């Protein structure tokens, strides 16, 4: 079924994609907050 | 100008040395007792003075294999009594 | 809470890098 | 003839010294 | 003979060298610091074989 | 006028006459690979694909074509050795003469766009404008190329109309060009299991009609278009380069590492077969087999074949080589003519002694010769004065199993260290160095070489990559900066956002 | 209006600290790289990959900290921390290697990241990207030497090991066993680097023994404005001077700071291609000719020959400690040496 | 035939010549000691 | 209180070198002392 | 500009030059298929490098026999 | 030696005899040419990049800098600008005559602490040794790469004018 190494795979891929999603919504919520008034 | 406040403003104002009198001390603190105690050692796996040979041993416990290194290296220190 | 881009580039190389001076401070006295 | 190849190629590298110093484009001021 | 122990290096391109390997050899070991012009020596072979042209240049 | 480096951007607005040096671009290219064919066949030996394959001499079109099934000569022989067959028109020669012919006719082509550049179908029907519509372009051309990648894994690979492609053993005895079946499971992306192959080219095929179909019918986003300039044909050019020095990147690598694209009969062994004794270990393999057998050791090991025994042999090590060591293997160590067979070391009192292989790494490697469990029982002395190893003191003879020598032992010390010596090489062979007055100095295969070339071509191409696109979005500041550009968006303070001036 | 127009308004400001799109990848990588080689220097040994001390904490100074490559049994794993070695494992993965990956790694990208930053600032400051292409080169040397070169080897162990006398010992090791002083393409970027080196000099200097009087102080800085449209110095002055000293010279300054571009970053993308020659051992080790003619010539001797014995030395001495994992014993009877040494 | 609007004319200037002649002629004293070999 | 400059500049430059001294001799003093020292 | 017959055929494959569809179009589908790649080369690559090891997989010569 | 591969036997010699790359001056000989060759690179592409638009797209950028011109031919606060926001505004130099200093200083100074590398490695006060510095409770020597680099240094040191020596010591 699922290897040792493809479970890791996963928790890698995993890992990363917190590590995005939280990057980027942090990120869009501060350019949120902080507008550029125009 | 860049939009925050020059730096010669704050490392020479009160309220900045007020607190970092405090908190780079901690911090210094902190480092020193990481070593002092013998946590870095665990922590990175690295091995004190009396910990790189056994007594009587003289050969480097070179990791030869790739996927059960893990182990060789755990077999490297379960013999190091 | 307003922290600012410049205040979190400082501190993220500043932080670590007393902890590591007192780390090697520290090493100084060890003895084999 | 290797001998020879090397000083041949010396040699040009000699003469373009002479052209690009003497005979180079003047420079002029507008 | 460059250390001077009559075990003669070739660096020029008529006897042997290329671009790469080629040079023009430091003087013998057994002159030393001593001065070595050509009229030291007691003829060109000799200054060649001593490598005087080293100290000229 | 134009400066040197740039002589060519006369093309940038003239579809035709881009097309007219696309095709001179592609008849040179296909001249090149039947030339290059023709010389090869002009000097290639096909007496013994044993010990003197292609990749023993120099052979580097040869493998690729027959990679695809290209394996016979219109003059009778064949690659894996065979005679009296019939390869039909598509033998090397016939190869070849494709590639004259095809090079000869985009020549012509290249001259007819050449003179009639000024065509209808380059101009815009609105503006009159030389004009490309190059998203439309791109999905008409992925569309061909997915028909074509389909159709030659699904039709050429597999056998059902075409020949196949090149599969062996896993050491590389009996490789022949066979059809595969595609492998549909995880299997499919071992990049040692040719059904991967097949399966890639169907697959990716499909992928590439759908996709092709999509780029037909579907117009770029105006975010995409205008990001990318999608009307700047020198886009194109940045992200072309981009994909194509990844290509050669991943083909330098299955090169290097070996694939079932890259056999070992058509391009010599790997480097990682030498640095894990892989044949010596096949070898030892047989040659237990056969004693448990009841075989005696004469017997045991002139049943090992030549071809592998030459494959345990550093001269075909494609990490041996020098940057210009030129021309083909058999000019270094020379052209081989037979195994010697198994050196067996022994001492004088009887003990098996083995020889430390040499590693890549060194030019040059001592002789050291060790018992079984490693200790040191004999050398050959820089040093002679306190020497206690050398093989006058330890009685060092040889005996040869197999081979030419087989059944003979020697026990005079010159004749041992010779044999020692060669025996840092893995198995020893008889070379003819006299024919190709050989200098027995070792020389990289055409793995090595590929590698090399298409590393390098990567590299560079990656700047390419970096500079057309850096042309493509600049293009606007190429000539210099604007005159008048104000000093409020190069000085801080005054814009809120990086260059916007409405901010 | 939109996220994603709100979200580039903000990465885009003229904060003290530009961020950008690209700051995203840059960041993050670079912080990485940086962090793991301090971490690595002050904390983790090189006893389990190499038989080596390796940082602070062992003992080791400034000069002879690194972070060392993995083991050679270990490949070119990509060699991460949850993958089939390390099994998860931070300890583990120190001891194995794995700061060594991560490093090359985020480094990797992290370079990726500044040239993409440098492009990002180019085009809104609104200048040429010069600066970015001229980065090209660092690139071009930092895949080929951590990259490429250890990926045509048996494995990362020769890749480069992060620290001084690590570096020099890959210096060393190039010498001995590639014989690389003697490749063209090392010589080409020896001329690029040292040429570089030239032209940064001369420059320099002749531009401040040029400059016009524009003020009283004989402190000369203070006597410039940024935004003068006048040339600080005469570069008729600075012609007529190197055209009678050297014979020629610049008369052309967007070519002479094009050039300037143009030498270093030449020098080091050939050496790149050097090294990608290196790693498959495809060296500029031996000139034919003369091996041909040594070998049957007992009294023939030249400086390529004197220098192939010191690489023999270098190999046969340096090698078993140097290569623990091949086990190499050399009894004293073999080892090259002259007469008395 | 209509003339091609797209042609250029092309420069090389004397100092170019000097430059390019020098690289050419260095690089090819570099080089040839290794096409001996 | 952030005022900027109530403590003089060049009183805090000698006190941070100083410190700078201080640390970085201490490194130098643990080259001849315990670990590194090749007693 | 001359015209040919084929030309002629060929005349509405290269007639929306400049042609955009409004706005951000179909580029979050476009996104996610460059997910879906990226992934996939992560896979095969460290199936190559074994990183990632699967059943019924032997990446070596020793593939199929 | 005045020859290319002369060149590099006195450099392998002098790494045996002086470990001259563990040399401080060595090493800020280095960091002055490496660091001359960045800032050439540097100064180049940033000049290159403000250049003022003088020229069309068929003509070398060149021919927009004219001989004894006397306005300046790129901008300077454009170039500044770009600097300033690569790194951060104070890192950059907006003063062309102390950046031209700079660029001069640089490696002048670094090659004069090469050049006294080479002369006080000449009275034989070599660089660092710390050949067996890091040893365990026990005594047995911990390698570090100081000892690697011993290695390399003992095999140039054995094989180099392999005729020439008599006595076990090298002294000169
Ligand atoms: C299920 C059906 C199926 C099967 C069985 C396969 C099977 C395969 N695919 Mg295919 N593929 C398919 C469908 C399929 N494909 C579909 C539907 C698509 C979309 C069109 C593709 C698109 C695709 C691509 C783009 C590639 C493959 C490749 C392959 C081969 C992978 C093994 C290998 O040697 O990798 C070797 C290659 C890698 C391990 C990828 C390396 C990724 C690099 C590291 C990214 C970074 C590169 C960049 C330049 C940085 C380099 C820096 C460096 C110098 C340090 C294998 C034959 C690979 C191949 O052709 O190999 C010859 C490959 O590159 N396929
Ligand atoms: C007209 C049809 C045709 C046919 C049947 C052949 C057949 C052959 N050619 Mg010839 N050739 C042709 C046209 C043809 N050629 C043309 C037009 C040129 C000039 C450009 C050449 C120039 C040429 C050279 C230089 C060489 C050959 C060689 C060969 C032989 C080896 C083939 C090989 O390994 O390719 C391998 C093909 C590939 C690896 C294809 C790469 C595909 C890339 C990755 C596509 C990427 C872009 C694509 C859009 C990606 C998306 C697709 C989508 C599905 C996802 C084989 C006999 C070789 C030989 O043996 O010479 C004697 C050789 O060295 N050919
Ligand atoms: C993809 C490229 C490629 C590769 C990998 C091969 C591989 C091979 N060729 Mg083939 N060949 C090719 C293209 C290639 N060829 C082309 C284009 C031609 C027509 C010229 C040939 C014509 C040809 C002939 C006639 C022969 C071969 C032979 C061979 C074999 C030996 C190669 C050798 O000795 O190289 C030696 C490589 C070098 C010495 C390296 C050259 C490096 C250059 C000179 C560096 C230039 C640097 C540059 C000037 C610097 C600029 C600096 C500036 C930017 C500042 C090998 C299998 C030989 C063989 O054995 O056939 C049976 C053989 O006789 N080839
Ligand atoms: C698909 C590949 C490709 C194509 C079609 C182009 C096309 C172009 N390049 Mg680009 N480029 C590429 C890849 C490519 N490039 C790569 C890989 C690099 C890094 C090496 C570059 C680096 C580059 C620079 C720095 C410049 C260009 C420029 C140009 C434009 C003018 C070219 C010219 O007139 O040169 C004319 C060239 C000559 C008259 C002689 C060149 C002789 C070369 C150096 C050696 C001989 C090679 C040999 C003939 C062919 C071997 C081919 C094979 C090995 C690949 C043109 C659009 C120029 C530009 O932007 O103009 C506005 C420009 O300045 N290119
Ligand atoms: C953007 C910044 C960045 C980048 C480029 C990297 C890159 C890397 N990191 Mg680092 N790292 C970072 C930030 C970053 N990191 C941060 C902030 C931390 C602290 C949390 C770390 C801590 C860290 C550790 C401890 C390690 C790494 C490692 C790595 C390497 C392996 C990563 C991997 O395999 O991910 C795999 C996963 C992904 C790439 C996620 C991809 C998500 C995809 C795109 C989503 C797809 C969705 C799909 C399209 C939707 C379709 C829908 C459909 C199904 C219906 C790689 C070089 C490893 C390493 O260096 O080993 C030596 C390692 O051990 N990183
Ligand atoms: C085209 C221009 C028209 C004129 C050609 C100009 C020639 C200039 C010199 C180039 C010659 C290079 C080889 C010289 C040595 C020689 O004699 O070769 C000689 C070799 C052939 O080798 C010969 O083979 C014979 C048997 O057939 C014998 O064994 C001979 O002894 C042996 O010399 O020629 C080649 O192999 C040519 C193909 C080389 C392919 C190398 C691929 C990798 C190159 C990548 C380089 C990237 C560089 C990027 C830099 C930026
Ligand atoms: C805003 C704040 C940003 C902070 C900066 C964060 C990133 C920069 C990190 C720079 C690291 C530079 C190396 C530190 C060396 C160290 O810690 O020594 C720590 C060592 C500790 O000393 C050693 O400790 C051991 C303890 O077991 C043993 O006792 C050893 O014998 C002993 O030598 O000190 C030395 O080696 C002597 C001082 C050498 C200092 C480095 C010289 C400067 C060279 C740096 C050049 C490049 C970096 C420039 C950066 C500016
Ligand atoms: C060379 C490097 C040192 C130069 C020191 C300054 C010269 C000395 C000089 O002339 O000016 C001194 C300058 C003083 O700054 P001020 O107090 O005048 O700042 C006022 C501004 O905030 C008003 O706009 O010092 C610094 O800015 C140090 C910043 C160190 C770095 C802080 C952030 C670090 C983050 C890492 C780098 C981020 C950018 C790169 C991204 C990849
Ligand atoms: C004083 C220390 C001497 C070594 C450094 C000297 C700097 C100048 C040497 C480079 C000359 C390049 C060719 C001439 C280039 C040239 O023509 O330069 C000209 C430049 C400007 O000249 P001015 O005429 O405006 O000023 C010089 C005099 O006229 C006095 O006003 O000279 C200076 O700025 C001198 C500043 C020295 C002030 C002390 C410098 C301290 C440097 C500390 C370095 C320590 C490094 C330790 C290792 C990390
Ligand atoms: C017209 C015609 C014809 C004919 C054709 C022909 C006859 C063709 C030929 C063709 C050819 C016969 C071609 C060739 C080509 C070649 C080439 C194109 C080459 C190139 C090369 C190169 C590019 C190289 C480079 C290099 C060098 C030199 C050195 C080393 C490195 C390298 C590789 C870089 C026919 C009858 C069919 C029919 C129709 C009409
Ligand atoms: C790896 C890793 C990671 C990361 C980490 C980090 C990020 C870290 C950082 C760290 C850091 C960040 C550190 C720092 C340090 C620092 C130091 C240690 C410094 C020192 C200094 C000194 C010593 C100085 C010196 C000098 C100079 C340089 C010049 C002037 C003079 C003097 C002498 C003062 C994670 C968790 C993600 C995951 C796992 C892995
Ligand atoms: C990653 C890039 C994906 C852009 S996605 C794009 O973004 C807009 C918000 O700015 C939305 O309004 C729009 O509907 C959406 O398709
Ligand atoms: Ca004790
Ligand atoms: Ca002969
Ligand atoms: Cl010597
Ligand atoms: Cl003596
Ligand atoms: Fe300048
Ligand atoms: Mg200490």
């Amino acid at each position: 079924t699922i290897t040792p190494s493809l479970k890791g795979f996963f928790i890698g891929l995993l890992s990363g994609a917190v590590v995005l999603g939280l990057t980027f919504a942090v990120l869009i919520a501060i350019s949120q907050i902080d507008k550029v008034q125009r | 100008t860049t939009g925050e406040r020059p730096f010669s403003d704050i490392i020479t104002s009160v309220r900045y040395w007020v607190i970092h009198s405090i908190t780079i001390p901690a911090l210094f603190i902190a480092g020193w007792l990481f070593v002092s105690t013998g946590l870095a050692y665990d922590v990175f796996g690295t091995p004190r003075p009396d910990s790189y040979y056994a007594q009587e041993q003289r050969s480097i416990p070179l990791v030869t294999d790739r996927f059960e290194a893990k182990q060789q290296v755990e077999t490297f220190l379960e013999q190091l009594k | 809470p307003i922290f600012t881009v410049r205040w979190v580039a400082v501190h993220t190389l500043a932080v670590p890098t007393i902890f590591f001076l007192g780390a090697i401070a520290a090493m100084q006295f060890i003895q084999r | 003839m290797e001998t020879i190849t090397y000083v041949f190629i010396f040699a040009c590298i000699i003469a373009l010294f002479f052209f690009a110093i003497f005979f180079r484009e003047p420079p002029r001021i507008t | 003979d460059i250390d001077g122990i009559r075990e003669p290096v070739s660096g020029s391109l008529l006897y042997g060298n290329n671009i790469i390997t080629g040079a023009v050899v430091p003087s013998s070991n057994a002159i030393g610091l001593h001065f070595y012009p050509i009229w030291e020596a007691a003829s060109l072979d000799e200054w060649l074989y001593n490598g005087g042209p080293y100290q000229l240049i | 006028g134009l400066p040197w480096y740039r002589v060519h951007t006369v093309l940038i607005n003239d579809p035709g006459r881009l097309i007219a040096a696309h095709l001179m671009h592609t008849a040179l290219v296909a001249g090149w690979a039947g030339s290059m064919a023709l010389y090869e066949l002009a000097t290639f030996d096909p007496s013994d694909p044993v010990l003197n394959p292609m990749w023993r001499q120099g052979m580097f079109v040869l493998p690729f074509m027959a990679r695809l099934g290209v394996t016979g000569s219109w003059s009778g022989w064949s690659i894996t050795g065979e005679t009296g067959i019939d390869p039909g028109f598509w033998s090397f020669e016939g190869v070849a003469l494709a590639h004259i012919v095809l090079s000869g006719l985009l020549f012509l082509a290249a001259c007819w766009h050449w003179v009639y550049w000024d065509l209808e179908l380059f101009r815009d029907p609105r503006t009159g404008e030389p004009a490309l519509d190059l998203p439309k372009m791109f999905g008409i051309h992925l569309f061909l190329a997915g028909l074509l990648c389909f159709g030659f894994g699904a039709f050429h690979l597999t056998g059902l109309f075409g020949p196949g492609m090149w599969v062996s053993d896993p050491y590389g005895l009996t490789g022949s060009v066979q059809p595969v079946a595609p492998e549909w499971g995880p299997d499919g992306f071992n990049p040692y299991n040719p059904g991967g192959v097949v399966a890639h080219h169907i697959a990716a095929g499909i992928v590439g009609i759908i996709a092709g179909l999509f780029h037909i019918l579907v117009r770029p986003p105006q975010r995409l278009y205008k990001a990318l300039r999608m009307g700047n044909i020198e886009t194109v050019l940045s992200s072309s380069i981009a994909a194509v020095f990844f290509a050669a990147f991943v083909v330098a690598g299955t090169m290097w590492y070996g694939s079932a694209t890259t056999p070992i009969e058509l391009f010599g062994p790997t480097r990682y077969q030498w640095d894990s004794s892989y044949f010596q270990q096949e070898i030892n393999r047989r040659v237990q087999a056969s004693l448990a057998s009841g075989a005696t050791l004469e017997e045991a090991w002139s049943a090992i074949p030549e071809k592998l025994a030459f494959y345990d042999y550093i001269g075909n090590n494609p990490a041996k080589g020098g940057l210009f060591r030129t021309g083909p293997m058999n000019k270094g160590d020379g052209i081989a003519q037979a195994w010697k067979g198994h050196a067996v070391f022994r001492n004088k009192e009887g003990e098996e002694l083995f020889v430390r292989r040499m590693p890549a790494f060194f030019e040059s490697f001592p002789v050291i010769l060790t018992d079984k469990n490693g200790v040191v029982k004999a050398d050959i002395p820089f040093r002679r004065a306190e020497s206690k190893y050398s093989f006058e003191q330890q009685g060092v003879t040889v005996s040869f199993y197999g081979g030419e020598l087989n059944g003979q032992t020697f026990t005079d010390p010159p004749t041992v260290k010779s044999y020692a010596r060669k025996a840092i090489f893995g198995e020893i062979f008889e070379f003819d160095t006299e024919t190709l007055n050989s200098d027995g100095i070792f020389r990289t295969s055409p793995r090595g070489w590929f590698t090399f070339a298409h590393a390098v071509f990567a590299l560079l191409f990656f700047f390419g990559h970096i500079w057309h696109g850096a042309r493509t979005l600049f293009r606007d500041v190429f000539s210099g900066i604007d005159p008048e550009l104000s000093p409020e968006q190069v000085e801080w303070g005054f814009y809120q956002k990086v260059g916007d001036v409405t901010t | 209006r939109g996220w994603f127009d709100i979200l580039d308004d903000w990465l885009k400001r003229d904060r003290f600290v530009f961020v950008g799109w690209s700051g995203i990848l840059l960041f993050p990588c670079a912080y990485l790289a940086l962090g793991g080689w301090l971490t690595g220097t002050t904390f983790v040994t090189s006893w389990y990959t190499h038989g080596l001390a390796s940082s602070y904490l062992e003992g080791c100074n400034f000069l002879t900290v690194a972070v060392s490559t993995p083991a050679n049994s270990m490949g070119h794993s990509l060699l991460l921390l949850w993958g089939p070695e390390a099994q998860g494992d931070f300890t583990r993965w120190c001891q194995l290697g794995g700061l060594w990956t991560f490093i090359a790694l985020h480094g990797a990208f992290g370079l990726i990241g500044f040239m993409l930053r440098q492009f990002e600032i180019a085009r809104l400051v609104g200048v040429r990207p010069y600066n970015a292409i001229a980065f090209s080169a660092p690139i071009a040397v930092f895949v080929s030497v951590f990259l490429i070169y250890p990926l045509g080897q048996s494995s990362w162990f020769f890749a480069p090991s992060f620290g001084v006398a690590a570096i020099f010992r890959f210096l060393l090791f190039f010498q001995g066993f590639h014989n690389w002083t003697l490749n063209p393409f090392h010589m080409m970027g020896v001329a690029g680097v040292l040429g570089g080196a030239l032209l940064c000099a001369i420059h320099g200097a002749t531009v401040e023994n040029t400059l016009f009087q524009d003020g009283e102080g004989a402190s000369t800085f203070r006597a410039f404005n940024p935004t003068q449209a006048e040339e600080t110095y005469s570069m008729v002055t600075a012609n007529r001077f190197w055209s009678q000293i050297f014979g020629i010279a610049f008369s052309n300054k967007r070519w002479l700071h094009f050039f300037m571009l143009f030498v270093p970053v030449t020098g080091l993308w050939m050496s790149a291609i050097g090294v990608v020659g290196l790693a498959l051992n495809l060296r500029s080790y031996d000139f034919i000719s003369q091996e041909i003619r040594a070998a049957e010539d007992p009294e023939f001797e030249t400086f390529y020959t004197k220098n192939l014995l010191l690489n023999e030395g270098i190999r046969a001495w340096m090698a078993p400690q140097d290569q623990p994992h091949e086990n190499f014993v050399f009894p004293e009877e073999v080892l090259p040496r002259g007469n008395a040494l | 035939m209509e003339p091609n609007p797209n042609r250029q004319p092309v420069e090389l200037n004397r100092t170019s010549l000097y430059l390019g002649l020098l690289l050419i002629l260095v690089l090819a004293l570099l080089f040839s000691s290794y096409f001996f070999n | 209180m952030s005022e900027g400059g109530r403590i003089p500049l060049w009183i805090v430059a000698t006190v941070a070198g100083m410190g700078v001294i201080v640390i970085v001799g201490l490194f130098f003093y643990g080259a001849y002392a315990g670990l590194g020292s090749s007693l | 500009a001359r015209r040919t017959w084929l030309g002629d055929i060929l005349r509405p494959l290269n007639s929306e030059y400049g042609k955009v569809a409004p706005g951000w179009g179909t580029t979050p589908l476009m996104a996610v298929f460059m997910g879906l790649f990226l992934v996939f080369l992560l896979i095969i690559l460290e199936i190559y490098n074994s990183t990632l090891i699967l059943d019924g997989v032997n990446v070596s010569w020793k593939a199929l026999g | 030696p005045l020859g290319i591969s002369g060149t590099f036997n006195f450099m392998i010699v002098f790494q045996a005899e002086h470990n001259i790359l563990m040399h401080p001056f060595h090493q800020l000989g280095v960091a002055g040419v490496f660091g001359g060759a960045l800032f050439c690179a540097m100064h180049g592409s940033l000049v290159t990049s403000s250049l003022i638009r003088e020229t069309t797209e068929t003509e070398s950028a060149n021919y927009g800098y004219k001989f004894g011109q006397e306005e300046e031919t790129y901008n300077i606060v454009a170039a500044h600008g770009y600097f300033g926001r690569l790194i951060f505004q104070y890192a950059s130099f907006n003063n062309s005559r102390s950046l031209h200093f700079f660029l001069a200083a640089w490696p002048v100074v670094g090659v004069w602490f090469a050049a006294l590398g080479i002369s006080t490695m000449a009275f034989n006060l070599n660089g660092f040794n710390f050949n067996h510095s890091v040893i365990d409770a026990k005594g047995n020597v911990i390698n570090t790469w100081a000892d690697i680099i011993n290695r390399a240094n003992l095999g140039m040191e054995v094989m180099h004018e392999r005729n020439a020596h008599n006595f076990p010591l090298d002294l000169a």
